């Protein structure tokens, strides 16, 4: 059959690209050294950095490792130190929000302390984080799309993290600091607030998920389809259009009705992704300070269906003829 | 439509209780009472709950079940031993369980 | 909490606004996406009677590094063809074209070719970004299989000639063209070949998209160094117009 | 007849790429999406034995049925397939929206400033985190991320009923129970 | 030399398929011996490929490449 | 056993300076850590006995 | 759930976990077991044990006495012995008054 | 026997150096923890059964 562009047929390596620079002056704090990477060269790039190191990746990076290094050296310690045991029930084991019975106080460290310490050091890494990605942006001249994008995650995380907790006026409805237990709260949120599948803005989110991983499965399928006509190189397609672009709309055109351009279908792209945190932490923000059963809602708003038939297994059949008795 | 369903493995569903049997082995059919029947109390010397008894049901419940069941092969015998009044108490709870819980 | 009114909540309000927020950007984003190919002509032509209901945008600039210059859309479409080789099928609209000469010669149909500049594409430094490998330094094979010396084998089992070089993107350390020498019996000179139609094996590369005889008529460059955007446009479309038009049996219905 | 429109569908995209002179990948993408909907109707009702496992036709009461399938194996969110393809699901959202992101702050500078080049996207990558993908290898990441996304929640769904029966937190005993701990 | 690399993770899977039934036949489980044969195979595929494979083939030119190297060190 | 400092001509002092910290720093971590998991050498717990 | 062999969909409707319209009739069942497992903990296997039970009986930490829960009588299964009669043939543990062998 | 040193003369010193430094630990760190692993050789728990 055809290539069908999937992994490289021969590669080629030359001198390391060390990056642009202007009078910003970027070079003064980027590393030296290079790797390259035979295995990653079948998929993309084989280069290995170099990293640009600011103050805000540096504070990040030590701040997310004080997280780290508490939440492990607790949940060691609620095993007695054993290494053997650490290991075997290291997928079971958290470090819990405070009880409710402390409100917005600042509680023991038995009761909750380490988790707040741990919880104010991740807000710092996440905050530092972000400054970084817009600093980057603004010193390379570029948009700051990638900093709204991240903002939006972000407004999730906050929300779930420390707006609804201040709301509800409880550190005790925060998440825990777990595999298995992180699972645990999201089943027992959904359970405790009625139905979550009958939370509209929940709908609205998953809606937004789907769409999205559609529509980078369709312009992935539709980006390789084109590439034998240079149509990976989308910004000179941008530019100066090319028959890639033509074919590509045309595609779309005779299939469903209407198509788009090469640049406006990375602004339908950059919006359904970031719809979904959005409408989602607009959802949860909502749940228990204004409704309090999403069943009861939607059943007093009429679109909770009804069923007619009857309820048990013995209006279907018998235990013995289950059995095979 | 609603998806509520229970699966289970054909396998599995013919194979019964493995205890079944054996209880089906150490049972017996109960002794209709005949006119002045001798109890049990005027033949040894036992508790009230098992007083009022006839022979042949202290014999069939003493040792064909109960010694058996709860596998103590001298329950009942010293009545000083911890395990009589044990038991002597969990006769009256199983038939409370039967009466008053039907 | 309370209700505004019936069962009016913040909820309620919430979705609401939300509805209003949505439409709005439906319509911006439909819009956003109106500034190529607008407005609508029919089949003769001429414009046509019906144009929808998102009218057309309002215009943007965009400034061109190296000094090449601003572009404005939506406007006048620059990479239109002037004389296309067509014929009408019928008298109306929605039936297809007949090709009037050789379609692969003539540039329509799956071997279309946009009107592109006729300058090469550039790289940060300003310099031509594909480059052959004989004149970019310190670059060297170091996975897969070397195509250089191997024969190129056609869509119909007929040996062409030799790899002799590749062209390579000096910017992404990717190899974009490969370069052929055509035996004197099936042609003079050097072609092009873009790698994403070519199938390397161990003692020879195979291009199934066209045939032996449809060798010595791929364009060529003007230069030995350089490909302009034109070029590239032409030679890798008439590449693509070989799986449909290099044979009777690949257009006629497959059943 | 849905299956007969989704099949129709997939093989008029099939024609238009055959007569636009481009690859196939598009039907197939759809053909994973198609294989997913025919494991919910078709191959595990079969299994099972019933055609009665098939969820209903209805906007709101096709989430009972998710709800009481889910819940008939005690936490679903412990069965590993159901955790690969929710990770699959996040990095492929994440993937677009630094995709999307990274386009269109290259094509929309500030006012005043020249457009970029894949140079400009390259090195802010390799300043950000370290390593770049390219302009060809993150759709192909893309598209392998949404494919093994559908793969796998086909796989879950179909090992659910006809392969295990009991519940999913249980399933885990395999390695809390391996003769190597003390 | 991507053959010989793809040589040694098919003998990785079949020393962690053989490890596997081995694990059986001891007394484990099929999911006990599964992991174990897991482990095996990303290890000791690795192993080999970065070990067997990393002796690209050369009689006089490994010599001489590594006493260019003697000679580049030694003054830099 | 007098020839042993041609090591040095063998492998780069820096690489092997920065592994021998961090082995030894690592396993004096996890001697230390597994010390502490029994009962009979746990210093803590024996003191807290003592009181 | 583990106790009997079942899952949610037995007794419950997963959309809502509150509604008395929609639950089944094992629903009224286990509700029923459950204040009778209160008793039997609360009012027999406690108090007795207690005083009567050895040291080697009594777990790990707290020196408990053994409790009964679900599993002690389904034991993984729907119906204690699948719904075997086992006191059709012992009148004597049906009732607390004196046994009726009519 | 007298010409083992030919090995010197196919083998890479510095890999199979760094391969038997891993190995050497690797397999003495594994013979403690086997040895740890049973009753009768766990001094750990002796210690505190003598006292
Ligand atoms: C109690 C509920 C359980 C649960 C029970 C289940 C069950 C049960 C299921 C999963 C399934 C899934 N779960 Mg789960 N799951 C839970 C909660 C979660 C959570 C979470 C808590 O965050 C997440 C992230 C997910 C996410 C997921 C995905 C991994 C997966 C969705 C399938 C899919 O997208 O296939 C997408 C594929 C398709 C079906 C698309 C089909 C499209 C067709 C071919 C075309 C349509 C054409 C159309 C008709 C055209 C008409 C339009 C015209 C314009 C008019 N679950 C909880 C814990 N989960 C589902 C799954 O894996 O399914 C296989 C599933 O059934
Ligand atoms: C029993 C389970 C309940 C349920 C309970 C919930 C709850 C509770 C929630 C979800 C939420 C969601 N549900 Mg639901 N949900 C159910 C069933 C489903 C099903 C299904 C059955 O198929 C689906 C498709 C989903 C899927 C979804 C998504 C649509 C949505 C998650 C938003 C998002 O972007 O997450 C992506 C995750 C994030 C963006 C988190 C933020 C990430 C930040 C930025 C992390 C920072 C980095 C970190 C600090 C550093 C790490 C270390 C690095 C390596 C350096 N649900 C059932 C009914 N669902 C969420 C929501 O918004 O609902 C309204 C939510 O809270
Ligand atoms: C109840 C007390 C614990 C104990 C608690 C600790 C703690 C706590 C620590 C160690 C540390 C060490 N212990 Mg001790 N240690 C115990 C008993 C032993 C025994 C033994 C077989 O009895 C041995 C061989 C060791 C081994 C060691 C060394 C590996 C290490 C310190 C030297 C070093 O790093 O250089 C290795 C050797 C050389 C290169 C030197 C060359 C020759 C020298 C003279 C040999 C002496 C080394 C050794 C300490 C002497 C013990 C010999 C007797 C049999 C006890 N310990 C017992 C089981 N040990 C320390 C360390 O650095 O750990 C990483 C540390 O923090
Ligand atoms: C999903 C995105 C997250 C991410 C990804 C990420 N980071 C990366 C990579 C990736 C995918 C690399 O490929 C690159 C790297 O070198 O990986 C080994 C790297 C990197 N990001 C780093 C750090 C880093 N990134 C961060 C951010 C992130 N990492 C994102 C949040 C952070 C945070 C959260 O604070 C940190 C601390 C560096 C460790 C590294 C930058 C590389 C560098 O500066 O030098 C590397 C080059 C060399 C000197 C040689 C190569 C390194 C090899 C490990 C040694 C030899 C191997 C051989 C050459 C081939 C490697 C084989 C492959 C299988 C890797
Ligand atoms: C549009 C919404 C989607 C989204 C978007 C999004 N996420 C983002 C961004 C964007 C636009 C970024 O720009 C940012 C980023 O850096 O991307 C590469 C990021 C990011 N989103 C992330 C995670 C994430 N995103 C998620 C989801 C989503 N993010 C949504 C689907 C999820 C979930 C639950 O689905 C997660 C878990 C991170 C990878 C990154 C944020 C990085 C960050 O905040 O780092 C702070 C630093 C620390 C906490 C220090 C960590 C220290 C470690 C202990 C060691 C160092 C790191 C190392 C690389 C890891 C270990 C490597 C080993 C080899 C040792
Ligand atoms: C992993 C693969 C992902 C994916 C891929 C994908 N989908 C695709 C494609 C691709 C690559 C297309 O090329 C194709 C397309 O043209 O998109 C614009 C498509 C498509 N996928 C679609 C939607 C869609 N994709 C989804 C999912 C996904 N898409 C996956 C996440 C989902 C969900 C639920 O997540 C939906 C809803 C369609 C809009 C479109 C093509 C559907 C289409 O038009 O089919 C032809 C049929 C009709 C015009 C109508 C048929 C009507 C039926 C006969 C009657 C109704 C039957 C049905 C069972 C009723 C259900 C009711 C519900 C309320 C329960
Ligand atoms: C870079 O590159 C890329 C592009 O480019 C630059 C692109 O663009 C895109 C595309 C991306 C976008 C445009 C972004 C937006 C996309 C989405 C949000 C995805 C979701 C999409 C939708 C919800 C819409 C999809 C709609 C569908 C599937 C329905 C449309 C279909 C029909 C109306 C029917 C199809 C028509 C047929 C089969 C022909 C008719 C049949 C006949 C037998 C003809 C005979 C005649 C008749 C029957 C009578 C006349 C018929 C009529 C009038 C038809 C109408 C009939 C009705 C009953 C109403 C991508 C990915 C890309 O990466
Ligand atoms: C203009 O184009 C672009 C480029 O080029 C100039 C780029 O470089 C980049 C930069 C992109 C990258 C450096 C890579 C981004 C990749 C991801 C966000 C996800 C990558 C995937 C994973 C980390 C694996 C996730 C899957 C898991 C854990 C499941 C386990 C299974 C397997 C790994 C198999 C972007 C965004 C881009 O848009
Ligand atoms: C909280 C407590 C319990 C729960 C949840 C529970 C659950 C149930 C349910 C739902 C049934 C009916 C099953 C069906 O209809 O097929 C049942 C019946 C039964 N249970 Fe239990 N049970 C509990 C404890 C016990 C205990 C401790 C005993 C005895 C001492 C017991 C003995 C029985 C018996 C004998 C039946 C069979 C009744 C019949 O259908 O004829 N159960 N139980
Ligand atoms: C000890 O051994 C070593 C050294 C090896 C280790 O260090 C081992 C370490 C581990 C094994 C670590 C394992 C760690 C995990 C398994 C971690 C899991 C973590 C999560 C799942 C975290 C989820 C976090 C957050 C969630 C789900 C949502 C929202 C959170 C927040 C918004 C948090 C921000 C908090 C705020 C704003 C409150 C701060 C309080 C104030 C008063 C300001
Ligand atoms: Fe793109």
């Amino acid at each position: 059959p055809e290539y069908q562009n999937i992994f490289t047929q021969v590669q080629v390596q030359g001198p390391a690209e060390l990056g642009v620079d202007n009078e910003n002056n970027l070079t003064e704090e980027r590393t030296t050294g290079t790797g390259f990477s035979q295995l990653i060269g079948w998929i993309g790039n084989a280069q290995l950095g170099p990293i640009y190191l600011g103050w805000f990746g540096i504070i990040s990076l030590v701040t997310g490792t004080l997280w780290f290094n508490i939440v492990g050296f607790n949940m060691l310690s609620q095993v007695g130190y054993s290494i053997p045991e650490f290991i075997r029930q290291l997928f079971w084991l958290a470090l819990e929000p405070p009880s409710p019975e402390y409100g917005l106080r600042m509680p023991p460290l038995d009761d909750g302390g380490w988790f707040i310490i741990a919880s104010f050091f991740l807000l710092v890494s996440v905050i530092s984080w972000w400054l970084r990605t817009y600093q980057l942006a603004e010193m390379h001249k570029m948009g700051k799309h990638v900093a709204w994008a991240f903002a939006a995650a972000i407004w999730l995380f906050l929300v779930l993290g420390l707006f609804r907790p201040i709301l509800m006026g409880s550190w005790s409805e925060a998440v825990p600091y777990g595999i298995f237990p992180h699972l645990d709260w999201t089943t027992a949120f959904s359970i405790r607030y009625g139905n979550l599948y009958y939370n509209p803005f929940h709908a609205l989110s998953i809606v937004f998920l789907y769409g999205s991983v559609l529509l980078f499965a369709m312009h992935g399928a539709t980006i390789l389809a084109v590439t034998r006509f240079g149509g990976d190189r989308e910004l000179e397609q941008i530019y100066d259009r090319g028959t890639a672009s033509e074919r590509a709309g045309l595609f779309w055109r005779w299939t469903m009705g209407f198509n788009a351009t090469m640049e406006g279908i990375h602004r339908w792209a950059w919006w359904f992704a970031v719809l979904t945190p959005i409408t989602g932490g607009i959802g949860i923000l909502l749940t228990g300070t204004v409704v309090d059963n999403w069943f009861l809602w939607a059943v007093e708003h009429n679109f909770a269906p009804d069923y007619t038939q009857d309820y048990g297994y013995e209006a279907y059949t018998t235990y013995d003829g289950f059995l095979g008795r | 439509g609603t998806g509520m369903s229970v699966p289970e493995f054909v396998s599995d569903l013919d194979t019964p209780d493995p205890t079944i049997e054996v209880f089906l082995a150490s049972t017996s059919d109960p002794v209709i009472p005949e006119e002045g029947a001798q109890t049990a109390g005027e033949a040894y010397e036992n508790v009230d709950p098992v007083l009022a008894d006839l022979t042949v049901e202290n014999y069939d419940r003493l040792l064909a079940a109960m010694r058996s069941w709860t596998g103590i092969p001298d329950l009942l015998e010293d009545p000083d031993h911890y395990q009589s009044k044990v038991a002597i108490n969990m006769i009256q709870m199983n038939q409370t369980i039967n009466e008053e819980w039907a | 909490e309370e209700t505004f009114f019936g069962n009016f909540d913040l909820a309620s309000l919430s979705l609401w606004l939300f509805y209003g927020f949505f439409a709005l950007l439906i319509y911006y984003l439909q819009t956003e996406n109106m500034r190529e190919g607008y407005p609508l002509e029919d089949e003769d032509g001429n414009t046509a009677a019906n144009q929808g209901p998102f009218p057309l945008p309002k215009e943007k600039t965009f400034k061109l590094q190296h000094g090449r210059g601003e572009l404005t859309l939506p406007g006048e479409d620059v990479q239109r063809r002037d004389n296309l080789a067509l014929r009408k099928t019928a008298h109306g609209n929605g039936f297809p074209m007949e090709p009037t000469g050789d379609p692969m010669l003539d540039g329509v149909g799956p071997a279309s070719w946009s009107k592109r500049r006729d300058v090469p594409e550039l790289d940060a430094h300003g310099h031509p970004k594909i480059v052959p490998m004989s004149a970019a330094e310190g670059f060297g094979v170091s996975a897969g299989t070397d195509p250089r010396g191997l024969p190129v084998m056609a869509g119909d089992g007929e040996i062409v000639g030799l790899v002799s070089d590749m062209w390579i993107d000096e910017a992404e350390q990717l190899v974009r063209y490969l370069e052929l020498e055509l035996d004197p019996e099936w042609g003079d000179g050097k072609r092009l070949v873009q790698r994403q139609m070519v199938r390397i094996k161990s003692d020879r590369v195979k291009v199934r998209s066209i045939y032996g005889k449809h060798f010595k008529n791929v364009p060529k460059t003007k230069s030995p160094n350089q490909v302009t955007l034109l070029e590239e446009d032409k030679i890798m479309a008439y590449y693509a117009g070989g799986t449909l038009y290099a044979d009777e049996s690949r257009l006629e219905p497959q059943l | 007849c849905a299956i007969g429109a989704f099949v129709s569908w997939a093989l008029r995209e099939v024609e238009i790429c055959r007569k636009l002179g481009m690859g196939y990948h598009v039907p197939f993408a759809f053909s994973v999406a198609i294989f997913a909907y025919v494991t919910l109707v078709v191959f595990r009702p079969l299994l099972m034995g019933a055609w009665g496992h098939g969820f209903p036709y209805g906007i709101w009461s096709h989430l009972d049925w998710v709800s009481n399938t889910g819940y008939a194996y005690l936490h679903f969110h412990y069965n590993p397939a159901h955790m690969l393809a929710v990770t699959f699901f996040f990095t492929t959202t994440l993937a677009l929206a630094l995709h999307g992101a990274l386009v269109l702050s290259a094509a929309n500078p500030p006012k005043g400033e020249e457009v970029k080049g894949p140079d400009n996207e390259d090195t802010f990558f390799r300043d950000f985190i370290g390593y770049s993908i390219g302009t060809l290898g993150i759709h192909r990441v893309g598209l392998l991320l949404a494919l093994n996304a559908g793969f796998w929640s086909a796989v879950c769904i179909i090992i659910s009923g006809p392969v295990w029966t009991k519940g999913w937190p249980e399933w885990w005993n395999w390695w809390l129970e391996m003769p190597i701990w003390p | 030399d991507m053959t010989c690399t793809i040589t040694c993770w098919g003998i990785g899977v079949l020393l962690g398929i053989m490890t596997t039934v081995g694990l059986m036949v001891v007394g484990w489980s099929f999911l006990q011996g599964a992991f174990m044969g897991v482990l095996a195979w990303l290890i000791v595929g690795g192993v080999l490929a970065v070990a067997v494979c990393g002796k690209d083939n050369a009689e006089q030119i490994r010599a001489e490449m590594a006493a260019a190297r003697e000679r580049v060190r030694g003054a830099t | 056993m007098s020839k042993f400092y041609k090591i040095w001509l063998i492998f780069d002092p820096r690489r092997v300076f920065v592994a021998q910290g961090v082995f030894l720093f690592l396993l004096a971590a996890m001697i230390h850590l597994v010390l502490l998991s029994t009962e009979h050498f746990n210093w803590f717990e024996l003191a807290a006995a003592n009181a | 759930s583990n106790s009997l062999g079942r899952n949610c969909v037995f007794c419950h409707n997963s959309r809502a976990f509150y509604d008395p319209a929609q639950h089944t009739p094992q629903w009224a069942t286990a509700m029923l077991g459950i204040s009778m497992v209160q008793e039997l903990n609360n009012e027999w296997i406690v108090p007795i044990g207690e005083a009567h039970l050895p040291p080697e009986r009594l777990g790990p930490v707290y020196n408990d006495v053994p409790k009964l829960a679900c599993k002690t009588c389904h034991k993984g299964y729907q119906q204690p012995l699948q719904g075997l009669n086992v006191v059709a043939d012992w009148p004597e543990l049906a009732t607390t008054e004196g046994p009726f062998y009519d």
